[PDB]
């Protein structure tokens, strides 16, 4: 069970204040003045089955990396040594109510008043603030997202997921709770679950822990391709018609031909994408908010201090001396990775592999070139107005366009089993 | 579709089943388009029956 | 019956009618002693108390323990024996010998 | 999840019940009889009875 | 009957098998071994001709 | 054979008012651990033990009782409202975390109430009920307030008789506020006790001679003291998280208890 | 008691749950209705006893 | 409930739907923007005290099954459900609204 | 027929026509959709005993 409960902000991408403005910001409240948005976010992906786009948010990674934004230059507010929660304002914006329920046009003396300048890479603790202490449920409810926005904000590439093999979590009520989502899709899964975890905080060990980390567990082995239809965990995998397609889509299925073969004992590791198309890919998004919904009572290992920059090293909850490593891939290589496992076991031929390969080429060649016209656009805004500066993505650089780990991720991955 | 007439239904919902036998403006505009997006390319079969 | 949850049957349609008299534990907080005893038609219904007969105190449940105790060591026992011809007429069978 | 409740609540352990004094209405009840007693065996109030 | 069981849903199959599970997870599976089919034989044979 | 000290409680209890106890009996003697036991049982008399899963509530009795020549003088002793049917209530589990996910579901506004040293038969919490102290005029005081002050001139005595080679029962005798801090002022009696009771953990000690036995006349003055003007002129003030120990202090509680104490460096 | 299948299924659609915050604007908004008005919620006590 | 501690008793209960002159945020008009809510229902004496003072239960009962038998029929209802519905409408209409 | 191993009890019987070397759709048989291993068949207690 955690004890602690700390939280990381976003850090400036070169800029002199937090990357968001006027103008996105009103677009993020357009339907809702809760800065809390993991439902407005849900709603607007709109199930994956599709590439959602729009002026000012051009991918879902794009949403997230505001949501993420909005919420680090939001909260310095109540969190000054003072702990005034409604004097001052933050671009046009303050809070409603000490409870931190919703964010409202400043007052016309609050107007006339400067505004605060915000800072990079705070890290803050939750029951400094005295409501918070107070009330364990809020604390709880809150702590979800803002462990999801620290697990984005942690490291500068894509957001980080939990893996998890273990025998034993399987039981009678595990079982009947799983048969249930037997024809359904991952995205479905995950809008239940953080719907569920919304309404009531799981405890440490309960069962709807235990069937998520299966699911997590279960959706990371066959993207890998350990697990297939003639290679089933428990007679259970994940299937995808159309590998390698700009919006993949994956359904939970159950085999009776052949069930794989599990070492007792207790396993476990941290993955994340390194290549900047992560911004079009629903799936790693929501195994990242999963696990960061999971992380709100159930203390997961440290994270090695060596894997992560300076300005993010001994967080008392999250990183440590000596932890477990963090694996990086690259979608288009664990594609080819995903095949030659898939041929070595002998369920796929040779013109499937090319097919596939010409497939993942050219969405990895229209993904590139949109996310690089849409950082040009961003560079050119910010040079015309210097005072409301902004990105629309997370930046990144063209170094993370090549392969990185992905075949030490891989066989890490498939010795999990 | 389910309804009383279906014919009409069943050439406005495909464009690029039309054949191009002249060189009218429809006809050019259907010959340079792809001729493998149409109709169903993907289900969800999840049991027999 | 051929039914495979028979003993368990068996078994709580008498903690059923205890209630309010003797009580044993149970494994979750849903479930209680008062659950019907033909809900438990699957293999993943089965409580712990029932699978392990410790946990069952002699003082608490006297009576419940000594049910416990006879099915586990009187309920009959599966057999074999063998029929047909399956040199000359063959067999089909499929999950056994022929 | 919480109903609060005016009285004290107290869950039973048998499933057949027989009479019991050992509740607080009860005690009420026994209260306002002795003191209409006392009011009643007062030597300012009998000589008139 | 004659193979109409096959009818009820896609036709295009290779190999009948059946299997039944356990509840921990393993599962059997008995894979028939097919001897021949002269009548097959017979018509491949006439493909040739 | 160790005997269960719950289970004899009941016992003395039941037999004193004429109560069904010959069931108690079969429970008298410790067979793995006291609160496994009780939790066991499931159906029991349920005036003395309730069981809501993996805690056990415990009502608690009385510690002092009145003669028939007990007039409220100024002399007599003070009860501090323990001498009434039910002044408070006590829940047992195995960790404080357990406990803290259990009051989430439960009504707190009364005052939860927490010994973080030795706990007389393990760890658990208090909760107080609406009974009130009125020996004292002209102040009328609740129970939770009334077992703070008690706590806290115990507490009190301690350090001023303490020496370096006596051992005694208790490092802290003082009662922390863990839950319930909605409903309480800052100028309040519950909230000055509350500073009290921090003052007297770290060490400080009265100026006012403390009588070895207390009286009602003396309580009056020493809550009027309290609640007279002026404001706290010492660097320690009260949070719910923790109970927090000066750097400099001859306190060695911390070092004793696992759980509840935080020793401060910056704070001298 | 009640009972539940357990075997594959056809993929229900069962919108049944909302948020705490939903419940507690429509609870707003109700009282905000019944107000000062006896006549209003005494039939509901009538339906309940 | 408060038994005797009269600094607790409530004395007020108000709900707000508007806004003051250029206060914006909810928790700085609260205070000045509601309308109190409640209303007195009365009662007889006579008769809580009859039925307190006149009561028995039948002459064999049983509890666990007498409330078996008499909660299962009230137990087949969805208006629940369809409440729920209903109050994510209200909720979506409030916030097209405004 | 096991007789109290509850990690061995039959759960489920299903029949696959698709060979042991091919990834396709998971259609699965018609006798998969029961609760128990068959269909389900009622005995009157009082005639057997």
């Amino acid at each position: 069970a955690r004890a602690a409960f700390l939280f990381k902000t976003v850090g400036f991408g070169g800029l002199q204040n937090v990357p968001i403005n006027d103008e996105l910001s009103s677009h993020l409240l357009r339907a809702g003045n809760s800065p809390w948005q993991l439902t407005q976010f849900l709603d607007w992906i709109s199930l994956g089955r599709g590439l959602a786009t729009s002026a000012l948010v051009p991918t879902a990674g794009s949403r997230y990396y505001q949501m993420s934004c909005l919420l680090s230059g939001t909260l310095q507010i109540p969190f000054r040594p003072n702990h005034r929660w409604g004097d001052i304002r933050f671009l046009r914006l303050v809070w409603s109510a000490p409870t931190l329920d919703g964010l409202v046009v400043a007052p016309p003396q609050v107007l006339a008043q400067p505004a605060l300048q915000a800072q990079a890479d705070r890290v803050y603790d939750c029951d400094d603030y005295p409501f918070l202490a107070r009330d364990p449920r809020f604390k709880h409810r809150v702590y979800q997202q803002l462990s999801a926005v620290t697990l984005l904000n942690l490291t500068g590439f894509g957001p980080i997921s939990y893996v998890r093999v273990d025998e034993d979590m399987w039981s009678g009520d595990v079982n009947q709770l799983l048969m249930n989502y037997f024809g359904h899709t991952f995205a479905e899964i995950a809008y239940t679950l953080c719907q569920a975890s919304a309404n009531r905080p799981w405890e440490y060990d309960g069962t709807y822990a235990r069937m998520t980390q299966i699911v997590l567990s279960l959706f990371w082995l066959s993207y890998v391709g350990v697990i297939h239809q003639q290679n089933t965990y428990r007679t259970f995998y994940f299937q995808c018609n159309r590998r390698g397609d700009a919006a993949e889509v994956w359904i939970l299925s159950c085999s009776l031909n052949h069930s794989a073969q599990i070492r007792p004992g207790n396993r476990s590791l941290f993955v994340m994408p390194t290549s900047p198309d992560w911004n079009m890919d629903v799936n790693l998004i929501l195994s990242s908010t999963l696990t960061g919904c999971l992380c709100s009572g159930s203390q997961l290992p440290l994270i090695d201090n060596n894997s992560v920059p300076a300005v993010s090293r001994n967080i008392h909850g999250w990183t440590g001396r000596a932890g477990n490593q963090l694996h990086g891939f690259q979608v288009r290589r664990m594609v080819t990775e995903f095949c030659d496992r898939l041929r070595r076991d002998g369920v796929m031929t040779q013109a499937q592999q090319n097919q596939v390969e010409a497939l993942a080429d050219q969405t990895q060649q229209f993904k590139r070139d949109k996310l690089e016209t849409w950082a040009r656009e961003d560079d050119q805004y910010n040079q015309a107005h210097p005072n409301s500066t902004m990105f629309r993505t997370k930046p990144f650089t063209n170094a993370q366009w090549g392969r990185g780990n992905t075949g030490a991720t891989s066989a890490a991955i498939a010795a999990l089993i | 579709l389910p309804g009383p007439d279906a014919e009409k239904w069943y050439s406005i919902m495909y464009p690029t089943r039309m054949g191009t036998p002249n060189v009218s403006k429809i006809c050019n505009f259907v010959a340079s388009c792809v001729r493998n997006r149409v109709g169903r390319f993907d289900r969800a079969q999840m049991m027999n029956g | 019956t051929t039914d495979p949850c028979a003993p368990v049957k068996a078994f709580m349609t008498l903690a059923n009618m205890m209630v309010g008299f003797e009580t044993i534990p149970m494994d979750n907080q849903i479930y209680t002693q008062s659950r019907r005893a033909s809900a438990f038609s699957t293999p993943h219904t089965w409580p712990r108390c029932f699978m392990n007969i410790q946990l069952i105190s002699p003082i608490d449940a006297p009576i419940l323990r000594q049910w416990a105790e006879i099915i586990h060591r009187y309920w009959p026992n599966p057999s074999q024996i063998r029929y047909g011809a399956p040199n000359v007429f063959g067999s089909a069978n499929l999950f056994t010998p022929p | 999840e919480v109903l609060l409740l005016p009285i004290d609540h107290q869950p039973a352990n048998v499933t057949t019940p027989t009479l019991d004094f050992t509740n607080e209405l009860t005690n009420w009840r026994a209260r306002v009889c002795e003191l209409m007693k006392n009011l009643v065996d007062n030597q300012r109030y009998q000589p008139g009875w | 009957m004659l193979l109409e069981p096959l009818l009820s849903g896609d036709p295009r199959m290779t190999q009948l098998a059946i299997q039944y599970q356990q509840y921990n997870g393993r599962t059997f599976n008995i894979i028939p071994e097919m001897p021949g089919s002269v009548i097959a034989d017979c018509v491949q044979l006439t493909a040739e001709v | 054979e160790h005997v269960n000290v719950f289970v004899a409680n009941a016992l003395v209890g039941a037999f004193l008012s004429n109560q069904a106890f010959y069931d108690l009996l079969p429970l008298l003697i410790i067979n793995d651990t006291m609160i496994g036991d009780l939790l066991g049982t499931g159906a029991s008399l349920s005036q003395f033990f309730q069981s809501h899963g993996d805690v056990l509530e415990v009502a608690a009795g009385r510690k002092y009782l009145q003669m028939e020549n007990y007039s409220n003088d100024d002399d007599d002793p003070p009860l501090f409202a323990k001498d009434l049917s039910d002044y408070a209530k006590a829940f047992y589990s195995d960790t404080y975390e357990v406990l803290d996910r259990f009051f989430w579901t439960h009504d707190s506004s009364a005052g939860v109430l927490v010994h973080y040293d030795k706990p007389t038969n393990g760890h658990h919490y208090l909760l107080g009920t609406l009974t009130q102290m009125v020996s004292a005029p002209p102040y009328i005081i609740n129970a939770t307030d009334a077992m703070l002050l008690e706590s806290c001139l115990e507490q009190f005595s301690a350090n001023v008789r303490a020496r370096p080679a006596q051992p005694v029962t208790r490092l802290d005798q003082c009662y922390h506020l863990r839950w319930g801090a909605q409903y309480v002022g800052e100028d309040s009696l519950t909230y000055r006790l509350g500073v009290l009771s921090l003052l007297a953990t770290n060490g400080y000690q009265l100026a006012r001679p403390i009588p070895r036995q207390l009286t009602n006349r003396w309580l009056s003055s020493f809550v009027s003291q309290i609640m007279s003007d002026g404001v706290n002129e010492t660097p320690l003030w009260p949070q719910e998280r923790y109970v927090q120990i000066a750097y400099d202090s001859p306190s060695v509680v911390d070092g004793a208890t696992q759980y509840g104490y935080v020793r401060k460096n910056q704070l001298r | 008691t009640v009972t539940s299948p357990y075997a594959p299924s056809v993929n229900r659609l069962m919108p049944y749950r909302i948020s705490n915050a939903e419940r507690q604007i429509s609870q707003i908004i109700r009282i905000m209705n019944i107000g000062n008005n006896a006549t209003v919620i005494q039939p509901v006590l009538q339906d309940i006893s | 409930y408060v038994r005797l501690d009269r600094d607790r008793v409530p004395t007020m209960v108000g709900v707000t739907r508007q806004s003051r002159d250029t206060i914006t945020q909810p928790a700085l008009s609260l205070s000045t923007t509601n309308t109190t809510v409640g209303v007195p229902l009365a009662l007889d004496a006579r008769a809580i005290t009859v039925a307190l003072l006149s009561g028995k239960y039948p002459p064999d009962l049983v509890t666990n099954v007498w409330y078996a038998d008499a909660i299962y029929p009230m137990y087949a209802d969805t208006e629940v459900f369809s409440n729920l519905q209903r109050d994510m409408i209200t909720c979506e209409a409030v916030q097209t609204l405004v």
